[PDB]
């Protein structure tokens, strides 16, 4: 078992601004 | 057009809405069992919450019609906002009567189970948030996310991503004319 995309700390994902609701 | 990119957005939602019960983000209250690919799961009703993840996975849609996706990753941050635990789903997608599609999306969904057998408890008071990886580099275009007008994405950075040699924990890998597709988790040491 490898990973196909390893971690790149060059392209930085996307991540909504919002948060969810706390627990 | 084609559809695999919409039988994997409901799957994506069952997966974390799956993923929030077994490592018991949200309390057991705000779960009801349901069924969805013939297999028992465990579906939030909390309103707020399922508004956040439709609103997450409906501006990840049109990023999986383009090809435009690498990686779609939930990812648990304790509650000093530092990653503990990361649900990598790796995407490859290669050039209707397709039940197989959703019988081999069924089993990354029996997969999601064994994370209770197989890792530790996460720490109380968790959250979480949705890194989504696409091919072409955010950077370029940072419209083609933002497809619901109050719902704004932004780039992540290193601490809401980063964790030191983590653990890696296999689940479930799958290679098909239909879909390639691997689960895995990036586990904090602790």
């Amino acid at each position: 078992f490898i990973p196909w995309f390893p971690y790149d700390g060059s392209k930085l994902p996307l991540r909504p601004k919002r948060s969810p609701p706390a627990s | 057009g084609q559809v695999v990119a919409d039988v994997l957005c409901e799957f994506l939602e069952v997966a974390v809405h799956l993923i929030l019960y077994v490592r018991e983000v949200y309390p057991v209250g705000i779960f009801q069992k349901r069924k969805k690919y013939n297999v028992p799961v465990q579906m939030s009703c909390h309103p707020e919450l399922n508004q956040y993840i439709q609103d997450t996975l409906h501006c990840v849609k049109p990023l999986l019609e383009k090809n435009d996706v690498e990686k779609v990753v939930v990812v648990i941050l304790d509650k000093e906002h530092r990653p503990v635990e990361k649900f990598v789903f790796e995407i490859t997608q290669p050039p209707s009567l397709l039940s197989h599609v959703e019988q081999l999306l069924a089993a990354f969904i029996l997969k999601i189970s064994v994370c209770d057998a197989v890792l530790d408890h996460n720490p109380p008071g968790c959250t979480f948030t949705v890194l989504v990886h696409t091919r072409e580099a955010a950077t370029r275009n940072m419209e083609k996310i933002q497809v619901i007008k109050d719902f704004p994405w932004i780039l992540a950075d290193e601490q809401d991503v980063h964790m030191h040699d983590p653990r890696l924990i296999p689940l479930k890998t799958m290679t098909s004319d239909i879909l390639k597709m691997q689960l895995y988790v990036e586990e904090r040491a602790h």
